[PDB]
């Protein structure tokens, strides 16, 4: 158990797990 | 930045201009940015401007979001989670 606090956490909100980049531009 | 399928974007429950975090499996390089979102079934993973200096074509990155809430909200918390095989296409995830 954690005991019961105020105050704001971050946590994850969600993710893509091992996407594939497909496009890499520099320029724009 | 990076411009990501809005579906993937969707099952991430990441919003357009939202800030999110990439970590690149391949090289080993983490960043902060931003999600643009690109056409639906396209299955962009796009790294544009500087960004594209921290990925490659090809590279295996997870892209994240975080958001904030009271402890008490915390502890109940479920992240969404998209999964992918072969050409980023989503796969189910388990349990």
């Amino acid at each position: 158990l954690v005991p019961r606090g105020s105050m704001i956490r971050t946590m994850l909100q969600g993710k893509l797990h091992r996407v594939k980049v497909t496009h890499a531009d520099l320029h724009y | 930045x990076c411009a990501i399928d809005q579906d993937f974007l969707d099952a991430a429950g990441i919003l357009e201009n939202e800030a999110i975090d990439i970590w690149n499996v391949t090289n080993g390089k983490r960043f902060s940015t931003y999600a643009i979102a690109a056409e639906r079934g396209s299955r962009i993973i796009s790294v544009q401007g500087a960004a594209a200096h921290c990925a490659s074509v090809g590279d295996i990155v997870i892209i994240a979001s975080f958001v904030t809430m009271p402890d008490e909200e915390a502890r109940t918390w479920r992240p969404n989670v998209a999964y992918f095989e072969g050409d980023n296409e989503m796969k189910r995830t388990a349990k």
